[PDB]
Order: C-alpha cells, then structure tokens, then sequence
C-alpha cells in the first residue's frame, strides 16, 4: 500500500499489529469475494507512535503463508499437508490415535 | 485542444531537428497517422540522405484521379521512385537545402503536411471544374440546367479512404457539393455520435453562423444523386452529412484552409467524442464528491489530538 | 490478418517515452507533466510535456500525475493519455494494440483503473501490461540474433521516482526476492536543491539542479577521502552558468554536491530515515534470498536500467562493494571450514541503451508474433467485466 | 393517465402546472445567471449557475442572460436548464410519466419548433407533447370562438384573427416590440433626469419600476401639456439602495412606444394600427364580428387604462356605423395558461397528441404536419 | 424527485428502517470470528426472508436482511440507452470510492447497479436515523444527476459543433 | 486442487427450513380445493360492487407451501385484482376494522405482489402499504421480516 | 486533527498559536532592539540583540525599531530573527513539523508576499503555508458571510466588502493612517 517499516521498533510494532488484527481464513474463495466486493474487512489500527493506517486483505493474507508456504518462497508443503504426510508415514495400527 | 492539427507533428519536429543540426544520425522509424495512413522514415543510403514514404489503401484511386501530377508540381524535383510496400516516396539530402531559415521551415512544414497535400487532388480538380462551369454559364445564362445535370452525372467523383467512410464530391456552375458517408462502430462511439451529429446539424441553422457552408444530414437515406453510386449502402447504419460549398467558401485566398478543414472533419468529431467522455468522467467524480458530502452525516463529532504533518503528533503531550 | 504495428507506451515518474514497435528510438521522450488552469472550456485547456513546460507562467499550473511510480490523480492521467494519443502519437485507438508498462508492487486497484480507462474511454483493440523490469532484461543483450539471450540475471532499475532490484532466473521472475527502495533521482534532486539552498546561491531553481546533475555530478569511493581531496585539489571548484530567465552570466559556484549527491544510492541514510540499507547490501540480500542454484547466474549478470544509473563510476563502485561483501562471506566460510574454493565473479553490465532500456525491451518484445496472443482482447473485457486485470502475477502468488 | 403537464415557456416569465388547475403552481423569471467574481470564502456550496428565483434573489453578484430573445430561443443550453428546473426543482415530477403541452408564438422559425420537439422527445423522454399558439389559447380561456386576439408579452406582440372555429393565417400580424423593448426605452429615458441604470440588476430594477409606476394615458398631447405644469403627476420609488427617485412624464411616455413605435426608432405601425390592418386584411363579412370581439392578453397589456385608449383609437379608425368593443379579463396575465389547460383537459384532444411511437417513426418534422 | 415518488420512497423508507434491527453475532461455523451473515448465507436459521420493493418493472429494491448485516440493492430508471451508459459509469464511480462511504459495496449484485451493505458496526457507531435519509436522498438525486449530465452532453456537443463549423 | 471440493456440506447436515417452521398438516389437494372454492366468491363479490366484503372473505384463509406454487399464484392474482378494485377513500375504515393477524396477511401478500411488477399494478399496492404502515404501525413489516419463506 | 501554526505577524504585535485554540498563546510586540552604549561591564553573557518582551523590558538602553512599516516589510533580517524567536523561544515547536498560516494587508506589494513565502520555505523548511487576508479572517471570526469588514491595525487600515461568499476586488479601499500614526500625533 505504501507504508514502510524499516526501523527496528517497527518490527515489534507490526508484530503487535499481526497479534491484534490478522486472522486465518476458513474459505479462500469466500474471503477473496469479501475483499473484492465489500469494504467490511477494513480495519483501522493506530501505531504506538500515533499514526493510523488502513489494513484490508492483509488481515487474512498474513497467516496464509503457514498453509501456503510458496507465498514466502518456501518449497515445503503447507501445515495441513505436512501434518497429513507425517501421520500417513506412520504404521497402520496407530493411525486413529494419530 | 479544440481543433485537430493539419499535419504530422512528428515529421515536422524530426525534420526541424535534422535540418538545424550539424551531425546527422541514421534513423529508421515507421509512424502511423489518422485514418490508417502510415509514414515510414529511413536513411538507407547515406547518413545525410533521408527517405520518407507514404502508405494509403486508397492511393490507386488517387492516381486514377490525377494526383501524380499534383504531387510533382507540389514537390518539385524531390520526387523519387516509391519504395517497397509504400505508395509515394521522397528522398531529401541536407547538402542542397536553401540557406535561408524561412525556406527550410516552409519545406519542413510542406513535407510534414504530405497527407492533405496528396488527399487534396480531387478538391483541386473539383475547383477547376467549378471555375470552368462558372465561366461557361456566365457565357450564356440560358444554358445552365443541362450542363449542371451533365456535370452532376459525369463529374460525380467518389473515394473510399476508410471502409466505413466515403467522400462524394461533384462540381457545378456555382457550387461544389460534398457528401460524407459517416458511420461509427464500437457501439458507444455511435451512441455519442448520434448526439454529436444532431447538434452539428442544428449549428448551421443558428443565424449566428449562417456564413458557414450549408449542412445537410439525413440518416437511413442517401441524397438523390448518390443512390446509384456504387459503395453507398441503402442506409444500413450510415449517416450522410452533406456540405454545400458556394463560391465565397473557396475564394482564391481561402482554398487551402477550407480543404484542410473539410478533410480533418471526421477525425475532429472522433477526438471530440473522446474529449466528451473525459468531460463526463471529471464532472461525474466532481459531484459524486458532493454525494459523499451528503453522506458525511451520521458521524458523531470526534477529536484527533495533533496529527501534525507526515507523522504522528511529533510529541508526547 | 496483417495487424498494425503495436504501440509501446511508457509512463515513468519523471519522463514518459512513447513510441512504436520496431523503431530504433522512442518517438517522444517528454516529461510526465500536464499544464492545467484553475473561449475554450476548462475541460480542454490543458497542455502536456514540453508545451506544458514552456507554457508555465502564461496562466497554467503544472502537476505531475505520477509520483513514486504510482498514479494518485486519475483526471490528469486520463487527460495525459488522450492528449498523447490524439496529439503527438496520432493513432486511432480502435485499430491498434498497446503495451503499457507500470512499476511492480503497485496496488491491483491501479491496474484495474488503468485497464478500465483504456477499454472504456478509448476502447483499444488490446491492452497488455508488463513490469518496468523484464523489458530491461530483454534489452540487456545487444546482438540478440537467435540464441545469445542471458535470460538469467539481476536488473537494477533506478529511475526518477523509485528504484527496483528484481532478480530473474531462466526468464521467470522470483517474487519472494523482490525488494524496492523508495529513493531515486527526484529525492537526490531535492537534496541537490537543498545543498544549493544552504550556500545561498543566486539561483536555486529545480531545473538548475537537474542540469547541475546533467553535467556535474559523479560518484566517489568514500566521503571523507573525497572531502580531503576536494580541500587539497582546487580545480574541482566549478561555476555553472545558469541564465535562468534574465540573470545573464549568473554563474552558480558548485561545490561538494558533485560527490555528495550520488552517494545517497550507496548511503541511503542521508535522504531520509524511511530506508537505511545501502544499495549493494540490499542487492546482496536479494541475491541471497533467491534459490541456491540460481545465485551464480544472478551474480554473473547484473543489468543497469533507468536514467538515474548514468552516473560515472556508479557501476564500478557498486561492483566493488558487492564483490567485497561476497568475498567477505566466502572467506568467512573458508576459515570456518578450512578449504579453498574457486569463488564467484561479479560482472555489472552497462550497455548503449541505458537511458531507455525499458522502452527498447518493450519494442523488441512486441515484435514477437506470440505477443499478440498474450494481450487482453476487448471481448474478454466485455465478457468478464472490468476486473479482468487485477490478479497481480509477477510478484507473489494469488490466493 | 391522471393529469398532463403544461408549460408556458414565455420570453420573460414561464408558467407551469397541471392541466385542469386554475392556478400556476410555479412561476419564475426565465433568467439564467452566472457568477462574476472570485469567492475567497470557504464552502458556501459554490453553485456554478443559478436559474429562476435563485438568480432573481442573488442578482447582486450575478450576470443574468435571458435564453429567449424576441420569442426565439437563442441559448438552447439555458433553455434546457430552465426546462430541467421546471421538471425537477419546483414541479418535481418525472418527465417520462406525464404528457406535456408547450406554447410557441406564431410565425417563429421552424427551427425553434423542431428543436424544441426533438429536445422534449429525446433529452427528457416525455410520453407525448403538443405545440399550440398563444391566440388559440387566449380564445380557449376567454370562452369565445370568434375575435382577433392581441397577445402582447415580454418578447413579441402578435395578432391572430380567428372566426368561429377557423383561423386566417394570411391575416396574422406580428410586431417585435414588447416589454423588453419598453424596459430598454425606460432605461434610456430615465437617464435624462440623472439616474443611470447599466447592469442587468439595474435592468431588473427598471422592470420593477415599470411594473409599479408606468401607465398609459388617454391623449398624448394633453397629457404632456398637463405634465408641463408638473404639480400633481410625479411619483416616487424606493430603490434597494434606499435612494428615492422621482418619475415624471416618462412614467407614461414609455408605454406610448406601443402606439408610436417611432420612439425607439423603428418604422412600424402601433399596436392599434396593426390590429386595424389585421382586421381589414380579413374577409368583409367577418369584420363586423371581429370588431365586437377584441381580446387583450399577455403581461404587457396590464398597464392601467391601456384598454380604454386602444378602444378610442380603434373607434376613431373604424367607421362609426359599427360599434367597437374591447375585452380584457382581470386574469389576462395567465390567459394563455388557462386556455392551454382547458385544451389539455379535453376528451376530444386525447387523440391529437404526438406520442413517442408516432414521433420516432417520422422524425422531428412530424410537428410541422401535425401540430400546425 | 418528490411530489412524484411518495409511495415508492416511503415504502423503501419503512422497509429499511424496519430491517435495521441488527445485533452482534459471531460465526456459527468458525470460532473467534464474526462475518456479515447476509453475504455468506451458510446458517439459514438467522437469515430473514428476502424482500423486494418496486414501483415499476425497471425499478426494484431487493432488501436482504440478517442478524448482523443488511444488503440493500436497487435499480434506477434507464429509459434510453444514453441514460444506460451514464448510469453505469456514474454508479461505477460511486462504488469506486466505497472506502469513504462505509455503507457501499465495491461491486453490486448481478442484475443490479448498486448494493449497499450495512454491517452491525455502522449502526453501532454511526447513528442510523439518517442512513435511510441518505438512501432516499440518493435514490432521487441520482435521476436528477443523470438528466443534468445528459443536458451537459447536449450542451458540449453544441459548443464543439459551433466551434468547428465557425472557422470555415 | 484439494483446496476446492468442499466436504463440510455433507459431514454436518445444516439445519433446513422445515426444522425451523411447523410443517403443513393439510394436504395439497385439500388446500387446492379450498382456494378453488374461495376465489370465485371473491370474483363475484368484486362483480357486485362489494369489494370490501370480497377481500374480507378471501382473507379468512391463506395458503402456503413449496408444492402449491400454481394455486398460490392464482390466489395472488385474485387478491391483487380484489385489492385494485377497491375505492381509495374507504381504506382507513377497513384497516382499522381488522385484527393484527389479518393485517399481517394483508401486508405480507401485498408485499409479495410488489415483487412481480411486470404483471401487476404497483401504484395501488404502494398506496395500500403506505396507509397500512401509517395506521397499524411498523410491527406489520416486522412480522413480514419474520414470516415463513413459503408464505 | 492536523494542527497547524497560526502566525499573524501584525505590524505592532506578533500573535501566534496552534490551529483550533480558543485564543492565541503567543502575543508579544514586534520589536528588535540593539544596545546603544559601550557597555564596559563584562560578564553575564550580554546578547547582541533582544526581541519581544525581553526587548520591551530592557528598552531603557535599547534602540527599538519595528521591522515592518505600514504593513510592508523593510527589515527582512530583523523579521527573520523575529520569526525564529516565535517558532523556537515562544511556541517551542519545530517549523518542519506543522504548517503555518500567514496574513497580509490587501493591495500590499507583491515582492513582500513572494519574499515572505520564499523565506518561510527556504529557511524554516516548513511543510506548507498560506497567505490569507485580514478582512477575510475577521469575517470568519465574526461568524457571518456578508458585510464590509473594517480592519485597522498598527500598520494600515483597510476595508474589504464581501457579499455572500464573493468578495469585490474593485471596492477595496486602503488607508495608511493607523495606530502608529496616531501614536506619533
Ligand atoms: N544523465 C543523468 N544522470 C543522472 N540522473 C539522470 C540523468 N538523466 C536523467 N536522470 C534522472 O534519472 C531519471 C530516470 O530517467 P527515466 O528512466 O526516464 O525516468 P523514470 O524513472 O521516471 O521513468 C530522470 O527522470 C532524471 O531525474
Ligand atoms: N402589471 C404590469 N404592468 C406593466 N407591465 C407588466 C405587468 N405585468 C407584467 N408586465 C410585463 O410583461 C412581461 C410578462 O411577460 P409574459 O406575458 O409572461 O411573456 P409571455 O407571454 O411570453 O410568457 C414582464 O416582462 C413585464 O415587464
Ligand atoms: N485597548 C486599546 N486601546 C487603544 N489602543 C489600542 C488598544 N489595544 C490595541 N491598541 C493599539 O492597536 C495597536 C495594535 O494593533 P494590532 O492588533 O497589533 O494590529 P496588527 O496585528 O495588524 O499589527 C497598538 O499599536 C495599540 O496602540
Ligand atoms: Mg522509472
Ligand atoms: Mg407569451
Ligand atoms: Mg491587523
């Protein structure tokens, strides 16, 4: 959007921002539709310095990297896929309890 | 801008720069113009020699109309055999240009004005025919109607420079009437062109501008003299704007300006349709701002502390 | 059938370079500024480019539609496009294909607005949007006959409003490694103007600062040694002749700015606190964040672009700094492990088309027959709506 | 359909309302004014153009331009603005849901009628529209069927003799002297006493002066001789500036321009000689009835004592064997509207409209061959 | 405007003011999350029946309510295709700046040209007894604007025609 | 790939409309016959210039259901005709002389009639809506918002 | 919300303060007075110039001189010193952090306003500034829209008649007689 956080305290500031605002999506297409047609997803956050910025699709796009690591340039599979592979690689007996 | 330019600005600027320069440089740029005309500029032989070519789909009809001679006595000995893929070519060498600056400027303007210079051959022919019939009718007034009819029949000239445009021109003992077969594709273009053409007709009517040539437009039907002319569809979607140029409208001191104006007409109309679209854009946003003002009710009064400038209050108190 | 030649648009922050595909040079390179008032109606009394520049005190107020690469006001942009097309370029929109360019990291909203303006106000046959860089990689290789394309390198596009460091590997652009510094020729121009300001020179116009850069500024190895050399050496004290409007022979005594200005690139702290990472270090971070296998290709070929990389000794200093940092890291690894290595070389490359590499790459790309298939056809826009080009593709993965 | 729109787009004033009503819902001056200053203030709702009553109220900082000149519209932009005002700001009814009735002076250029019809049909998309002449409307309002109508208004004065149910188009006399010319003459002749009026605001003030003070005498020479002993004829008026001005022989001099057009330097017959010539141009067998039915209509005919003087002159001109009677209802200011509404609220009139389906199949020339 | 749109306008007013009894409600399928329920339509037990108000075949007012969010889309008159293009472009500009409007959608539902969406928060902070006032005011002013802009089109066409033709 | 192909629709069957509102105990043939008997009485009452009594009689029973579409359409057409055949000046007395449930049915059906204007007359429906909202109040519209979808 | 400095450099006093304040919080005479004695005394850090209230208090041995003459600036260096004092020693706010709002009399020389904005931009590096007119601001403070505003300060007396919104530029009458001339008389 244009906001730049190159200082060192800005790292903790945006960490608190993600703590307070960001959320994990439950249905990708539904949230793309919401962010494409409706302005309800917009939140207003005031920095501890006192300045306010606008956050939109970033709210549901920030933690998406956990489930789609290719967003951050990671070849490794997502959280759910990696969990599924780990459980499936185990023996057939313990698969329920896994 | 209100009036479209009458020549190719790029050619004018390039020629001026290369004439005023001291160290020429090899160039090879093909440039397109309005109505599908394309210009090609290159320096194949010598760095000081520049070749300029003209492309036009209707050029053979111009040759039929007698445009080679007009080009010859317009451009002097500069004529050069046409290049491949182009219609008319000119080769200019900087070592022979006139020393005086005004001659160089007028030569650059003339070369840049090649479009109307090649397109004006039918207009010049019509003017000469009009003069001939004018003197013949002045010889005997009783001999007017039959020669007028035979000129409307035989001297009826036409040209297709666009596939949805046509100029039909013919002389008489006192006037040179011209018919434009206007038609706009790209639906919204035709949508705005309906209003544009309607308002353009009215204009002439107003007593404020009666000195202008008479306009005549009627869609879904062509005039009496051009229904039998090939190429004129039976009013499918084509309008027909007709200008009647009397003797006073092409006086020996006003022929070239009238020719250029009547040539640029359609391009002016198109560009001004686009300008009207922009005018909407700006007005529409300008007072949807007023709607936002109307909405800005329903917001209880709140106070922001400092928000000084490019920052956040710049102070702890 | 035989289509008309494609048209290569270019809307930079400071300069806009129109032209055609297949040409050997842009037809027009004029500033991206429009003159505007505040019996022709106020709808049409606008001038652009050099005409706007000359007609500045006659009753118009200039305004720059593009800043930092992103368009803020839309009336100015649309009027700029219509004036260009119907005045200088002289083309009918409905019978041509356009190749627009715009800097990366732009909001999808800006692309949507550009597409809808182009396909509604003008409604051209087709519109294609490319990233300012790419074209730079395309124009990098000179003797591009059939095979000698690098297709793998780094393009450091530094311009008037914003600079971009974009790596490319085997054609595809690695999004995760894209990083951008918000400092360019305009910020250092403001710095030069401030330096003229503090010395109380008789003339301090911004155009004077631009010309002072044009024939004065150069890059230096380090600032303290350059200051010492300037103190010792007295022939580095030039006096540029201004002739602003009526001040004949009002020479401007230039000074330390000649080496203090270009140093912002290799020391961005001077410009502002918004950025603090020097350009060679940022390029190193970009290359390191890239996949391991393409690092050799990224380091081997580095392509400069934009008009702000024409400083003398800019490439030499950048190459020296990058080579020093990579040697430091490699040697640290060596003494950590205890074995020699062949190392990696760095070749920062400058070519004959530095100023308008983006335009030249676009012109070379548009001539390919496959380019037509990639354009957004008007039928697609009228079917799928005005949001046909909103999915941002080069940087980041959608959804 | 419940009711039909009707608008009397006169040169000076515009009258609008619904058919069948006996009172103008909306009357405002036909004025469109633009500002002529800077506006260093902030906000204030800067409006680009003020039309109608707003322009009349804020004429202090505006320049006013009448769209209609001498009965012929010259500023179609301002005319469209005024029609939009009538449709939306004051009557506030959707044009697309109401047939409308318009009024146009006789002998106007056909361009005026065609352009007005085309604008109403396309730009406003009215269901149906009709164009009628002022004299027929005056006869409809007065309840008569025979009698020459004198319609003197702000823009043009015309006479249309009409026998029982039939009009003689060859005996129609149109004179281009009207209220605007009278106001201009009053401005010119108020200068001889010192007071000067230049700007359009001063023109409106002079129009109000003519409203409140001007009157028509009986014998011009005797009235001037009486005014020579200027004792009990002068009056006073209060400008908005607060200064009091005195009016004299020019109180009644400028109304005489109607009867003596040579005052404003035009070679034409007065409003009585033109009526006499118009009657004499008709058939002999109908003059004996047209003399007995002289109809006064329009705003200009509201001067005190104009009817008596006109009757005196017509009686002097005509032979004494046949009596002369002139009639002027007290509501003759809106006689054109009243006739228009009566015509529009007639069952036999329902099939004489021009529907959109009829218009688009014949072009804008249909109005010439149907309306008149 | 009014004096002309009494019954349709009052019906829209009454229906809207009755349908704005919103409430804070979380998501029944996702925890620690709240979404506008009218847009998702996953839990039908809290979605009130869709409601339509009309005056003529070309004017409709689809009123879809829910426990927290209300979506209200309307159709405005387009008698001739000139008004069609004008309405489309104007309403696109209107929805292009929905960030500063707080009760607008950037894209209307299909078969319409505008869709308001009043989530709970707007009623929570912004006093809502004039949101409906803005609604009706816009529903009449929009036709006013379309008429005025077509007049301006005619005027500019006349001006350019005169300017072109006078210079012979 | 695996992101699409939602499964939440089958593993947990969401509540469906019959779980919210009481089911219709009457059969399709019974309600169809009842409506086919009520309508001609309303038409005859319209013919004899007693539209108020016809509307009152037609208002006594109201059909509903997802399998009675056609008969519901005929009932709605008859109701629209009956209401449009009523003089406007007598509306307030009629409105004031009704029970809350009867007024609820009236407002529900006039509002459904407003939904199809390509075949109906919207002016009379809007006028009736204005008068009933003015007299009875907003609770009628509240009940409309909280009525069965099949109504 | 977006606080801005409001500096009204009147000919007799310099009233200053932030935007939105009920009353200005910085009022002091516009006087710069240098000492006019040898000053054999040593120590105490005797300054070379005193501005404002300090100058007024030490006026016993100071050569006070106003830097403005009938609204027109004539002592640009002294006025720069006064502006520096206002920004730093009295308001205690950095100039480059808030925009300023200046006033000048109507019909003033154009070079005065040009140099005013040139100094406030080149020197203090202020973000933005505006040059209003005293009569317009008086109309603002009076809570009206029309009327003719008679303004008579220390420097000059001027009337700017303003109708609804619009101000007539041809009816501005400026008279140089003012408070300083009254004091001289
Ligand atoms: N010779 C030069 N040396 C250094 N900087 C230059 C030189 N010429 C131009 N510049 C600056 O660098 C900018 C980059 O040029 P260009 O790429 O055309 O601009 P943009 O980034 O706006 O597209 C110019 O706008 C100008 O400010
Ligand atoms: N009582 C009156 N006395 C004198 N003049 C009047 C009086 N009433 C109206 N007028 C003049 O008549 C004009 C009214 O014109 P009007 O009859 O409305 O024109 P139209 O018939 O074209 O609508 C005004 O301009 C005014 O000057
Ligand atoms: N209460 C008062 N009585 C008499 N004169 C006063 C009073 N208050 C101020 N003045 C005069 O007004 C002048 C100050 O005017 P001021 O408001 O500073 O105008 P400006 O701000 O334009 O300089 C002083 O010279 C003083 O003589
Ligand atoms: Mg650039
Ligand atoms: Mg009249
Ligand atoms: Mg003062």
């Amino acid at each position: 959007k244009g906001y730049a956080f190159n200082r060192t305290a800005d790292f903790e500031t945006v960490r608190e921002m993600k703590e307070k605002l960001c959320y994990v999506s439950y249905d990708l297409e539904l949230d793309h539709k919401l962010s494409e047609e409706t302005t309800v997803l917009m939140r207003n956050y005031t920095l501890p310095d006192g300045r306010v910025i606008k956050v939109g699709s970033e709210r549901y796009e920030c933690p998406e990297c956990l489930f789609q690591p290719h967003l951050v340039g990671s070849e490794q599979p997502g959280l759910s896929e990696f969990i599924f592979d780990t459980i499936q690689a185990a023996d057939v007996d313990i698969r329920k309890y896994l | 801008m209100l009036s479209l330019d009458y020549n190719n600005i790029f050619i004018y600027e390039l020629l001026t720069e290369r004439f005023s320069s001291e160290n020429p440089s090899s160039i090879d740029q093909v440039v397109t113009d309005f109505d599908g005309v394309t210009f090609h500029i290159s320096t194949p032989e010598e760095k000081t020699k520049i070749l300029i070519s003209l492309s036009m789909k209707c050029y053979p009809e111009l040759v039929n109309y007698g445009t080679l001679d007009l080009l010859k006595q317009i451009y002097g000995a500069y004529v050069h055999e046409p290049e491949m893929g182009y219609n008319f070519s000119i080769l200019i060498d900087l070592q022979q240009l006139p020393a005086t600056d005004e001659e160089k400027e007028q030569l650059a303007m003339s070369i840049s004005m090649l479009k109307r210079n090649v397109l004006a051959a039918p207009f010049h022919r019509a003017f000469t025919k009009q003069a001939e019939l004018a003197d013949l009718a002045r010889k005997d007034p009783e001999n007017a109607p039959m020669l007028d009819k035979q000129a409307t029949s035989q001297e009826l000239m036409a040209i297709h420079y666009r596939d949805e445009e046509t100029i039909v021109l013919w002389p008489e003992h006192d006037r040179v009437t011209v018919v434009f077969s206007t038609k706009f594709r790209e639906e919204t273009d035709r949508i705005f062109g309906k209003v544009f053409l309607q308002e353009f007709v009215d204009a002439r009517r107003r007593p404020a501008i009666q000195t202008a040539p008479q306009v005549l437009f009627s869609y879904r039907d062509p005039p009496l003299e051009i229904r039998d002319i090939q190429g004129i569809q039976k009013g499918d979607d084509f309008g027909f704007v007709t200008f009647v140029l009397f003797e006073r409208h092409f006086t020996p001191q006003n022929r070239e300006d009238c020719i250029s104006h009547i040539q640029v007409f359609r391009n002016t109309l198109h560009f001004h349709i686009k300008a009207s679209k922009a005018y909407m854009h700006q007005r529409m946003r300008k007072r949807v701002a007023d709607f936002q003002k109307v909405l800005n009710r329903a917001k209880p009064d709140v106070e922001l502390e400092r928000k000084t400038a490019t920052g956040r209050s710049f102070v702890r108190a | 059938a035989s289509f008309n030649v494609p048209i290569i648009m270019d809307n930079g922050t400071g300069y806009s370079k129109l032209g055609y595909a297949g040409n050997d040079a842009p037809s027009y390179v004029f500033p991206t500024v429009i003159a505007t008032r505040s019996r022709a109606t106020e709808d049409l009394d606008f001038f652009i480019g050099n005409d706007a520049l000359k007609k500045a005190s006659a009753g118009y107020s200039l305004d720059y539609p593009i800043r930092h690469g992103q368009i803020e006001n839309w009336d100015h942009m649309e009027r700029f496009w219509q004036q260009s097309l119907f005045k200088y370029l002289r083309c009918e929109p409905e019978d041509h294909y356009f190749l627009l360019t715009e800097p990366p990291l732009n909001p999808p909203e800006n692309r949507e607005n550009t597409a809808e303006i182009m396909f509604e106000s003008f409604n051209c046959a087709g519109l294609y949007i490319a990233v300012q860089a790419v074209l730079a990689l395309a124009a990098s290789w000179t003797s591009s006959k059939v095979t000698d394309r690098s297709l793998t390198g780094t393009v450091v596009d530094s311009g008037d409003g914003v600079t971009h460091i974009i790596p490319v590997a085997e054609g595809y652009v690695i999004g995760s490694s894209i990083k951008t510094m918000p400092l360019a020729g305009r910020d250092v121009t403001y710095f030069v103007q401030s330096l003229l300001r503090d010395r109380n020179e008789p003339d301090s116009s911004l155009k004077t600062a631009e010309r002072i850069k044009e024939e004065c500024c150069y890059v230096c190895p380090d600032i303290v040694k350059e200051f010492s050399r300037f103190d010792r050496e007295p022939d580095r004290y030039l006096k540029y002749a201004s002739e602003s409007i009526t001040g004949h022979s009002t020479t401007i005594d230039v000074g330390f700015e000649r080496f203090l200005a270009p140093e912002i690139f290799f020391n961005p702290e001077i410009a502002s606190s918004d950025f603090l990472t020097p350009l060679p270090e940022l390029v190193d971070n970009v290359v390191q964040s890239s996949p391991i296998d393409v690092r050799k290709g990224l380091y081997k070929n580095i392509v400069l672009s934009g008009g702000s990389t024409l400083f003398k000794n800019f490439g030499n200093r950048l190459q020296r700094d990058l080579k020093r940092i990579v040697d430091e890291r490699i040697h640290r690894s060596e003494m950590l492990s205890g074995a020699k290595s062949g190392g990696v070389d760095v070749n920062v490359i400058s070519h004959k088309r530095q100023r308008n590499a983006v335009w030249f790459g676009g012109s070379l790309l548009a001539q390919t027959p496959e380019f037509g298939s990639y354009c957004h056809t008007k039928a697609d826009y009228e079917e799928y709506g005005a949001s046909i080009a909103r999915r941002y593709q080069i940087f980041g993965n959608s959804l | 359909e419940t009711t039909a729109l009707v608008c009397d787009n006169g040169s000076g004033l515009v009258k609008a309302g619904f058919a069948g009503d006996d009172a103008p819902r909306a009357v405002f001056p036909s004025i469109v004014g633009r500002p002529r200053h800077q506006g260093v203030m902030v906000g204030m709702g800067q409006k680009d153009s003020y039309v109608g009553d707003e322009a009349q109220s804020k004429r202090g900082i505006l320049t006013l331009k009448y769209p209609i000149e001498h009965g012929i519209i010259t500023n179609w932009d301002d005319m469209e603005k005024i029609w939009h005002h009538t449709f939306y700001n004051e009557l506030r009814v959707a044009p697309e849901e109401h047939p409308t009735l318009l009024t146009e002076a006789p002998l106007n250029p056909k361009a005026n009628r065609e352009k007005m019809t085309q604008i109403m049909f396309e730009t406003f998309n009215v269901p149906a529209m009709y164009v009628a002449i002022q004299a027929v409307l005056s006869l409809y309002a007065s309840g008569r069927t025979t009698g020459i109508v004198l319609d003197s208004g702000d823009g043009v004065t015309h006479n249309v003799p009409i026998y029982e149910g039939y009009a003689l188009p060859h005996a129609i006399m149109r004179l281009d002297l009207a209220g605007r010319d009278l106001t201009d003459y009053l401005m010119k002749i108020l200068t001889e006493r010192g007071y000067s009026f230049v700007t359009t605001a001063e023109r409106e003030i002079v129009r109000d002066i003519k409203e409140k003070l001007c009157y028509v005498a009986l014998d011009f020479e005797n009235e001037m001789a009486t005014a020579a002993s200027s004792s009990s004829l002068e009056k006073s008026y209060e400008l908005p500036d607060g200064q009091v001005i005195t009016i004299g022989n020019e109180r009644f001099r400028c109304p005489e321009t109607l009867f003596q057009p040579s005052f404003i330097g035009m070679e034409s017959a007065g409003i009585h000689e033109t009526t006499y010539n118009s009657i004499m141009k008709c058939d002999i067998d109908i003059r004996k009835d047209l003399y007995a039915n002289n109809v006064m209509s329009g705003g200009t005919t509201m001067y005190p004592g104009i009817a008596d003087r006109m009757q005196k002159e017509i009686t002097a001109l005509a032979p004494s064997t046949m009596k002369i009677k002139i009639i002027a209802p007290p509501e003759r200011k809106y006689s054109v509207w009243i006739g228009g509404s009566i015509l529009a609220s007639l069952s036999t009139f329902q099939q004489m409209w021009i529907t959109k389906q009829e218009y688009d199949e014949a072009g804008p020339s249909i109005v010439h061959r149907k309306c008149f | 405007m009014s004096n002309t749109l009494r019954p349709y306008l009052n019906a829209v007013r009454s229906t809207l003011t009755a349908s704005l009894a919103l409430e804070e409600f979380s998501s029944e399928i996702v925890e620690r999350q709240s979404q506008p329920e009218v847009e998702v339509g996953r839990s039908p037990e809290i979605l009130l029946k869709p409601l339509v108000v009309s005056r003529n075949e070309q004017e409709q007012c689809l009123i879809e309510s829910s426990v927290n969010s209300v979506r209200f889309s309307i159709r405005i008159k387009q008698v001739d295709e000139i008004e069609r293009i004008l309405v489309r472009k104007f309403m696109q500009f209107l929805m292009g700046r929905a960030e500063s409007f707080f009760i607008l959608r950037r894209k209307p539902v299909q078969g319409y040209d505008i869709s308001f969406l009043i989530t709970n928060y707007h009623t929570e902070e912004m006093l809502k007894h004039k949101l409906v006032d803005f609604i009706i005011e816009f529903m009449e002013e929009v036709d006013a604007e379309i008429s005025e802009m077509k007049l301006f089109l005619n005027g500019r066409a006349r001006l350019v025609a005169e300017t072109y033709l006078s210079c012979f | 790939t695996f992101r699409t192909l939602d499964v939440d629709s089958i593993t947990e069957p969401v509540l469906t409309e019959q779980d919210i509102f009481p089911i219709r105990n009457e059969t399709a043939e019974q309600v169809q016959a009842a409506v086919s008997q009520l309508i001609p009485q309303a038409r005859s009452a319209i013919q004899t210039g007693n539209a108020l009594q016809g509307l009152k009689t037609l208002l006594s029973y109201v059909p509903y259901g997802n399998d009675v579409q056609e008969v519901r359409t005929q009932y709605l057409n008859a109701f629209v005709d009956v209401l449009s055949n009523i003089r406007a000046a007598d509306i307030p007395a009629f409105v004031k002389e009704c029970s809350t449930e009867e007024i609820d049915n009236i407002v529900n059906f006039i509002y459904r009639g407003l939904a199809n204007p390509q075949a109906y007359n919207s002016s009379v429906l809007l006028n009736w809506h204005e008068k009933v909202v003015e007299i009875s109040g907003i609770g009628c519209i509240v009940r409309v918002l909280n009525s069965r979808p099949d109504l």
